[PDB]
């Protein structure tokens, strides 16, 4: 394994001197909002392109069925 | 979005508008895979570390 | 003692792209000769018993 | 950084490219696969 | 960090999500992703109206 | 070490127990293990399915129906093998899209 | 097909003597010297050889080192002719290898020399490469860091010979000041070396009045006219620690030395500046040559000695003439006694045949040093740097015009001066130091 | 470099030391399985034809 | 097209500055510099240029990389007092890497390959 | 761009015309005595020193199995006293002329020469003729040298490269005269005497096989007079016992073979691979010189090995495959040797072997013009460097009259070098290297050196 020159001091605490699932209920709305802020633009771009092109195609398909309609 | 649109179009019937949209989607798929990934990536490297 | 010729070496042996087509034509002719010898021996031994012998006999 | 990155940086010169003799020796493998396919299939006197 | 301690339970969580989706698909909507025409025996002389593959 | 004396235990230890992995991998790095689990599930369900399927015309449809209604747990096995292909493709597609997003195929 | 005419046969009509024979010069060429407007002195001598040698002599060496920049001359020997402001290392290496030229960096005890040897058709290329590699050198961090390893094995290999170590300790004991510093230092001296240390040493040693351009087989007017824009140097003369002879004695402890080495030395008064004293010192060096290998496989047997190796160094203002003799570990006192007996018998008089033989040996060494173009260029450069002129004809005249009375007087004046005494090896047998330096008194 | 400091051989006139100091040009191979051709036999080998 | 190219040079500078500002604002939340994004495993020119650096710079780079990876594992950012000191556009690798790339360009015009290979771990 | 520091010089290899260097090069004068001995001088106009000596077309090749080692023992004996001068008389007289005597004994060539000053030409001629013609060859000195040679044989006191090259000559030239070592076996030294030395000198040291070559400060007519006075009494040669008749009678034979000399606790791994090369008179010997320059050589005390023009030097220096290596081109009267010798250890021996074989076979297919122009310029510059030292001038005069039969002029040599191009290099490499047998020799820690089939497989490429 490689040799990485590094100067630090690392502290770790035991898993049994800590809570397991009690900060999830506190950090849950902040995590939700941070996720949507970080990935908001791409999800919006994907949704707008997909649903707009699908709606345009479906509208034109209905128009073409009505154009041949007796 | 382009790939998901191609997935939606495959379950429809052959229609002139669906043919046109599928042709445009295939053209954009090739455009992204062969033009965007090298050239835009090179521009990003020139912007970041140039 | 016995030794391959230099002029025959420089033509059919020095490059693999010349050696391989020569190998394939030699393989074709070797298969043809083996087929001919086996078929001639079989037809000579079993003469008068095959179906074609009866058909040519009925002409 | 193997591929288009090599040609964007200027690492593919007239030098470091294969010579004409190298391309001819590689290009001589085109007849080998043709002869091998014709040996495998044997479409005799099929040329029009 | 070591794989076998830290990324075993992390893979187990995602495997349990996948098992939930799999169990829903098997037991509640078994024919949702399919095609109803594949429940007809094959007839080489009659073709269906729409011939589409799996999704 | 006990794993240092049998070569099977050494390889298994090196590649499944002590293998160094980045500590900041998120949940979009679980695509590969899910794809392997789906491959193993498909292999198991299919090997079980092939004990009741007959690969002949005029028997294939009836053998699938006999599998569905008469083999104990046969309907579960068939529906699992059918929907497992869909889930296998979902997982592998998300894996490929992860690799497309991060440039995971680059050197080396 | 290529040529098929065999080399016992002459080549055909496409083999022409189209260049005619140029007439020889009337006299032997003389050394012509001048100075640039920047202050760099340029001296050159024309030759009929087809090889032109260009060497650049800079005052420095171990005499210009400090405790901080210790061992910088040995590092400069390896780190020279690398990346400059105008060329990379790759470009300079390819430009040297294209014309078949060779480069060296050589560090003395009072100077560093850089040189390029090429043919007479590529003298402009050699001059430009040498000037660019000396003046505009960069001394990058990574190149010096990677060269330090090879420096360490070159010093470790050069210290394997006991004569090098004896020479170092003898120069330490004989002089105080610049000439007493160590040239071949221990490998661990340069363990903390960086490119800043080398740049500091180079900035100290470089000055226009301390740089001499010497050339062999180059026209002088052309060389000055084309080296004026290249050797326009600036800088300040870092102070030189002038050395003085004091003498003394020392020791070396070597754990696995199969032999035992004893050095004896005296001061040559006047240094390289005095022609006659240097000539007399060279004659004394030849007179101390006991076993000179003039024939193959000849076995001259001494009672006590295993090897005899005299020397005569002539620095600026002072010198060091002496002899180093080996011997068995149990016979070191006998080695000392035999060396004292040899110097005393030299002081008792030389007898005609020995004087003629030593004069011929000194003349042969002097003429064989300048036989080739790089040797002649190095001799011209060192003599101009140390004195201001090249006087090989005067040195030969001084060697030939030496009488036995003058040599006897020279050795008599030498033995009155306090000597320098150095031992070496796993020393388990030695006479006491007070009686060591008594036999010449 | 010297062979005594690099190869570090044993001292003596052993069979290996004799060939190390002066190898012989009359090398004898084993001929129970294959008989050698005369030395210096030129030409491209007949085994390619076989 | 050279006249339109001359107009496109301040446009190139404007897009370069805007991209660098946005990415550096994204970079400074992890304490990273621009030069920390370059990977020796990805690029052999970076692997050679990183070998030419003094060891304290490599130690500082490795510390910044470990700090950013710890922050990514924690899903956190730097504190505001620490975030105000970040300078993501300070160059430590650019001149070294530029000289390495110029050397590789100069060797390729004469037919020589690069004197360093890719990094192999097997 | 610097204006004065960037003109005149660029790294692009271009052919150089060395024609103006020929205007001032001196001329060689040759005079043949009625004895058959040639006297050849080359006067350098302002030289102060002189190299002069006697070159003989003889050596270890022309011995027999019974007296193998006599020519090498002769240079131990010949300087130990003559019939007119003692040991001390010779020592004093050589010391007074300020020079040194020296001797070399090859497989096919022998020289005894003196490097003196210009005033001691006649004294050096007289001394050289005195050792050559009127030697004592005393039995006490023979016994005094036999024991020293036997001690250095028992100790295995030899250079590693000489050990490898002697093994290489022994296995490449099996059952021919060129496979013998110059030193000879232990038994011939243990049973040597004065009679064999007398018979060898009487048989081989004759008029048509001897050249008196002098360079530096020397007059041709005076050396002719001195040689006729001194060396005029050498016997002539029978037509039936000439050098050509001996070459025809016992010819050289090349055998593709393999040898290694394994040691149990060695550190280095020296190895040489050679192909059958060209004789001295083959016109393909000039392209082999150019190819040897193209392969070059390198040792690890240099630090610019990664910027080398040679691709083999670049590969070995960059990957650290060897501590030192060199390409050699050995030429004999009727055969030759061409290859690469190197020093490595046991963990890098196979990769060094692969680099040697891959760079040798590559010259048959791809050779670029820049490398050929560079190697031609380097070889011509190397030839001009030998003109600077009078010792090399005298050595080349002696060698060229012995083995070519004539003094090749410098204009002809430059023209023959300049006629080499990339097609010639490809043709010569195809003739000598491609799909040919080679000779492999190694010594030291050689347990990981590949066997002969590995080396034989890599003399050709299956991809073209
Ligand atoms: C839709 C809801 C998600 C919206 C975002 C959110 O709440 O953030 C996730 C949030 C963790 O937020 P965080 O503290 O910033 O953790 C970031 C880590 O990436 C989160 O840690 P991790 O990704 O490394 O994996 C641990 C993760 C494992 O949990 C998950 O992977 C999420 C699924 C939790 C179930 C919620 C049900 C809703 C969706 C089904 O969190 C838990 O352990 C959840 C608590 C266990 C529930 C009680 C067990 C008995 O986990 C929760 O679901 C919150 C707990 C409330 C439970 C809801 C019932
Ligand atoms: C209701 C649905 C909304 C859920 C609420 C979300 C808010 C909280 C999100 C969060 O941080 O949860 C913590 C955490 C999610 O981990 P994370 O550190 O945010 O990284 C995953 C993100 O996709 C981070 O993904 P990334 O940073 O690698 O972004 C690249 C990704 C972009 O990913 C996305 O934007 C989402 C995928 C859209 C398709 O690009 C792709 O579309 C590639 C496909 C990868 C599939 C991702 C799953 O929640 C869990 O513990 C969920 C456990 C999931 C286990 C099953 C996995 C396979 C089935
Ligand atoms: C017969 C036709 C073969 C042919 O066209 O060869 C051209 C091609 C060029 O060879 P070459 O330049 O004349 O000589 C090899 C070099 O000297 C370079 O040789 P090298 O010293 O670097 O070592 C390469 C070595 C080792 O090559 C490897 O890396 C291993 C090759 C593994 C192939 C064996 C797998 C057997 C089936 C298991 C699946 O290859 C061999 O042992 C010879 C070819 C192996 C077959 O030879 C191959 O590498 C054969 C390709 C494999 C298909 C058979
Ligand atoms: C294509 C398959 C290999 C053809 C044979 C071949 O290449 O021969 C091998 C060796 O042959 C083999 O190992 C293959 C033998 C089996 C052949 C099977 C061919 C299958 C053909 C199927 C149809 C396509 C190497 O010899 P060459 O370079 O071609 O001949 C010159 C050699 N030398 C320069 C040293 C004189
Ligand atoms: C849902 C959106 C798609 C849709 O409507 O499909 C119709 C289809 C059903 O069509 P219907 O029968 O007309 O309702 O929907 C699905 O079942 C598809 C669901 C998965 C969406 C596809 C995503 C993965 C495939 C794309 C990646 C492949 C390339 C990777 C490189
Ligand atoms: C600059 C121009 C290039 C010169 C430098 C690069 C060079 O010389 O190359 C050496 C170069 C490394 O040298 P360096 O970059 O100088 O360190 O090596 C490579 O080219 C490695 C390339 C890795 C990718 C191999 C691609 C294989 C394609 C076929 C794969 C077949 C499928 C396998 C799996 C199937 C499933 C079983
Ligand atoms: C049955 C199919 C597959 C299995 C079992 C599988 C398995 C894995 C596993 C276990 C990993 C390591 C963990 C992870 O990153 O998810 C991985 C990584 C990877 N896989 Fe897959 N994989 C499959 C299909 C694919 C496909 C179809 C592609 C691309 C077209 C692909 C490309 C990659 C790449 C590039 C990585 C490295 C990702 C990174 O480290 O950034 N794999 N694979
Ligand atoms: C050793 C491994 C496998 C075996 C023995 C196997 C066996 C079978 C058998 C016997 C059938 C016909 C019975 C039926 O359709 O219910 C079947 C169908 C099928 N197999 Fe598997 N399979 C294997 C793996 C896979 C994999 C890896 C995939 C997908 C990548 C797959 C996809 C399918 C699909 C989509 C069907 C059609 C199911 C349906 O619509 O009813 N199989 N397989
Ligand atoms: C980026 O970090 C990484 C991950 O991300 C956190 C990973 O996920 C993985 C890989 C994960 C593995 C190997 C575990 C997932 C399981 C797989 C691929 C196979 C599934 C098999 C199962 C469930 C059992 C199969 C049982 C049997 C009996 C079949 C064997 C057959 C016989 C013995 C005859 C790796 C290497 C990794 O580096
Ligand atoms: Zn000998």
């Amino acid at each position: 394994r490689q040799n990485i020159p590094l100067r630090e001091i690392l502290y770790q605490l035991s898993p049994y001197q800590q809570d397991v699932i009690r900060q999830t209920f506190t950090n849950a709305p902040k995590t939700f909002l941070r996720f949507f802020k970080e990935k908001g633009v791409g999800l919006a771009t994907f949704g707008v392109l997909f649903f707009g092109i699908k709606g345009y195609t479906e509208h034109e398909m209905h128009q073409e069925r009505l154009a041949e309609r007796y | 979005a382009d790939v998901l649109l191609l997935t939606w179009l495959g379950g429809n019937e052959i229609t002139p508008i669906t043919s046109f949209v599928g042709q445009c989607c295939t053209a954009y798929l090739f455009f992204y895979l062969l033009v965007c990934q090298p050239l835009v990536g090179y521009l990003e490297t020139q912007f970041a570390h140039g | 003692v016995m030794r391959l010729s230099e002029a025959l070496y420089q033509t059919f042996f020095k490059r693999s792209t010349v050696y391989i087509p020569m190998l394939l034509v030699g393989a074709y002719f070797s298969n043809e000769a083996i087929d001919y010898a086996v078929d001639k021996m079989w037809t000579t031994r079993n003469k008068g018993k095959l179906f074609s012998d009866i058909i040519a006999e009925r002409t | 950084p193997i591929g288009v990155w090599s040609v964007f940086q200027g690492y593919v010169t007239p030098a470091r490219l294969p010579s004409i003799q190298t391309l001819t020796r590689v290009g001589a493998w085109g007849g080998v696969v043709v002869v091998g396919g014709l040996y495998m299939v044997q479409p005799w006197d099929w040329l029009a | 960090i070591s794989f076998g301690s830290y990324f075993g339970a992390k893979d187990l969580v995602g495997a349990l999500f996948l098992a939930l989706v799999f169990s829903i698909l098997v037991f509640f909507y078994p024919d949702l992703l399919g095609h109803p025409d594949n429940l007809i025996p094959a007839n080489p002389y009659s073709t269906p109206q729409h011939i589409v593959p799996e999704w | 070490r006990m794993h240092n004396k049998i070569q099977l235990l050494s390889v298994l230890n090196t590649h499944l127990v002590a293998y160094p992995t980045p500590m900041n991998l998120n949940y979009s790095w679980n695509g590969g293990s899910l794809a392997g689990m789906m491959l193993a599930s498909q292999m198991l369900t299919g090997i079980l399915l092939a004990m009741h399927y007959v690969g002949h015309v005029d028997y294939a449809f009836a053998s699938v129906q006999h599998l569905m209604t008469d083999v104990p747990s046969g309907m579960i096995l068939r529906y699992a093998h059918a929907n497992g292909a869909s889930l296998f493709f979902i997982v592998v597609y998300l894996h490929v899209l992860r690799g497309m997003y991060y440039g995971s195929g680059a050197q080396p | 097909g290529g040529g098929r005419v065999e080399v016992p046969l002459s080549e055909k009509l496409p083999a022409v003597t189209e260049p005619p024979r140029t007439s020889t010069p009337a006299t032997k060429p003389i050394v012509q010297t001048s100075s640039l407007r920047s202050g760099v002195k340029v001296a050159s001598i024309n030759t009929v050889s087809p090889i032109s040698s260009l060497v650049l002599f800079v005052e420095g060496g171990a005499a210009a080192e400090t405790p901080a920049t210790a061992g910088a001359s040995k590092v400069l020997e390896v780190a020279a002719f690398k990346a400059t402001a105008n060329r990379s290392t790759f470009r300079l290496t390819r430009e040297l290898e294209k014309i078949g030229a060779t480069s060296f960096a050589r560090a003395g005890r009072d100077h560093v020399a850089f040189g390029v040897d090429a043919t007479r058709l590529n003298q402009l290329e050699a001059l430009e490469i040498l000037a660019d590699a000396v003046v505009n050198a960069r001394y990058t961090y990574w190149e010096v860091r990677d060269s330090l390893d090879a420096v360490k094995e070159q010093l470790a290999a050069q210290l394997r010979n006991p004569l090098t170590a004896v020479n170092e300790v003898l120069h330490r004991t004989a002089f105080e000041g610049g000439l007493g510093h160590s040239l071949v230092v221990d490998p661990s001296v340069v363990d903390g070396f960086t490119n800043e240390t080398l740049k500091e040493y180079v900035h100290s040693i470089m000055a226009p009045s301390r740089v001499v351009l010497a050339a062999s087989g180059v026209d002088h007017a052309e060389l000055t006219a084309l080296a004026t824009p290249l050797l326009n140097l600036h800088g300040n003369a870092h102070p030189a620690p002038q050395s003085r002879y004091v003498g003394g004695a020392m020791n070396i402890i070597a754990p696995t030395s199969s032999l035992t080495y004893v050095g004896l030395a005296f001061e040559a008064k006047g240094g390289a500046g005095d022609i006659k004293s240097s000539a007399a010192a060279s004659v004394v060096k030849a007179l101390l040559d006991e076993a000179r290998p003039t024939m193959p496989y000849q076995r001259k047997e001494h009672e006590v000695f295993t090897s005899v190796n005299p020397f005569a160094f002539a620095y600026k203002g002072t010198g060091l003439v002496g002899v180093v003799a080996s011997g068995a570990p149990g016979k070191a006192g006998k080695v000392v006694d035999a060396l004292t007996a040899k110097v005393q018998s030299l002081a008792k008089g030389v007898t005609d045949v020995q004087l003629a033989t030593a004069k011929n040996m000194a003349l042969g060494e002097l003429r064989a040093s300048v036989a080739t173009a790089p040797g002649l260029a190095a001799a011209v450069g060192s003599s101009v740097l140390a004195t201001g002129k090249f006087s090989a004809n005067e040195v030969a005249a001084a060697l030939s015009g030496l009488t036995a009375a003058d040599v006897t007087s020279y050795v008599n004046a030498m033995i009155k001066t306090a000597p320098t005494f150095v031992t070496y090896g796993n020393l388990s047998s030695l006479p006491r130091v007070d009686s060591i330096a008594k036999r010449f008194a | 470099s010297d062979a005594v400091e690099v190869f570090k051989p044993e001292t003596g006139l052993t069979p290996t030391n004799r060939l190390s100091m002066a190898p012989t040009p009359y090398i004898k191979y084993d001929e129970h399985n294959h008989k050698r051709f005369p030395p210096g036999t030129e030409g491209r080998p007949f085994a390619y034809f076989v | 097209t050279s006249l339109l190219k001359q107009v496109a040079l301040p446009v190139f500078n404007s897009l370069a500055t805007t991209y660098r500002s946005v990415v550096g604002a994204k970079l400074a939340k992890y304490g990273l510099r621009f030069d920390d994004l370059q990977d020796p495993l990805k690029d052999e020119d970076v692997a050679e240029a990183l070998r030419r650096l003094p060891p304290d710079v490599v130690v500082a780079r490795n510390c910044r990389l470990r700090r950013a990876l710890d922050l990514s594992c924690k899903h956190e950012a730097l504190p505001k007092d620490l975030l105000e000191k970040q300078t993501p556009e300070l160059s430590y690798l650019q001149d070294v890497l530029n000289e390495v790339r110029a050397e590789r360009r100069e060797r390729a015009q004469l037919g020589a390959p690069a004197p360093y290979t890719r990094i192999y771990y097997d | 761009d610097a204006n004065p520091f960037l003109r005149f010089s660029n790294p692009r290899p271009s052919p150089i015309d060395h024609t103006p260097l020929l205007s001032t090069l001196p001329e060689t004068r040759i005079t043949t005595l009625p004895n058959g001995l040639r006297v050849a001088t080359e006067a350098i106009p302002f030289a102060e020193t002189t190299t002069l000596g006697i070159w003989i077309n003889s050596g270890s090749r022309f011995e027999t199995d019974a007296n193998n080692g006599v020519a090498h023992f002769l240079e131990h004996i010949l300087f130990k006293g003559t019939k007119n001068r003692s040991v001390k008389e010779l020592e004093v007289e050589v010391e007074n002329m300020g020079g040194q005597l020296n001797a070399y004994t090859g497989r096919e060539q022998t020289c005894y020469y003196a490097k003196v000053m210009g005033k001691d030409v006649g004294k050096a001629v007289n001394i050289l003729s005195d050792i050559l013609l009127n030697s004592n060859l005393d039995a006490r000195a023979i016994d005094k040298e036999r024991d020293v040679i036997l001690r250095e044989m028992e100790e295995v006191n030899k250079q590693t490269s000489e050990l490898v090259f002697d093994h290489l000559h022994a296995t490449a030239f099996q059952y021919s005269p060129l496979g013998r070592t110059i030193l000879g076996p232990v038994e011939n030294i243990k049973s040597i005497n004065r009679d064999q030395l007398v018979e060898y000198m009487k048989t081989h040291y004759r008029g048509p096989r001897m050249v008196l070559a002098a360079a530096g400060a020397v007059n041709h007519d005076e050396l002719v007079k001195l040689a006729s006075d001194a060396f005029g009494s050498v016997p002539d040669e029978d037509a039936a016992t000439s050098v050509r008749s001996l070459l025809v009678k016992e010819p050289s034979r090349f055998t593709g073979s393999y040898v290694h000399d394994r040691f149990p606790d060695a550190s280095e791994c020296c190895m040489a691979v050679a192909f059958k090369g060209a004789s001295w008179t083959d016109p393909d010997s000039i392209p082999l010189m150019v190819m040897q320059t193209m392969l070059g050589g390198w040792d690890k005390n240099s630090t610019v090995g990664k910027h080398s023009s040679s691709a083999l030097v670049q590969t070995v220096a960059t990957e650290g495959l060897a501590d030192a290596f060199m390409a050699f081109n050995t030429n004999y009267h009727d055969t030759g040797l061409f290859g690469v010798y190197g020093v490595t250890d046991r963990d890098r021996s196979e990769d060094f072997a692969y680099a040697i074989m891959s760079n040798l076979t590559r010259m048959c297919f791809e050779v670029r013009d820049a490398d050929v122009a560079r190697a031609k310029n380097q070889l011509k510059a190397s030839l001009m460097f030998f003109q600077d030292s009078t010792h090399h001038v005298a050595e080349s005069i002696g060698r060229e009259l012995l083995v070519y039969g004539r003094r090749i002029p410098k204009a002809e040599m430059f023209a023959r070098i300049d006629a080499v191009d990339a097609n010639a290099i490809r043709a010569v490499a195809d003739r000598f290297i491609y799909d040919q047998d080679m000779a492999v020799a190694s010594a030291g820690d050689v347990q990981f050196v590949p066997d002969y089939n590995w080396f034989r497989r890599r003399s050709y490429w299956l991809r073209y």
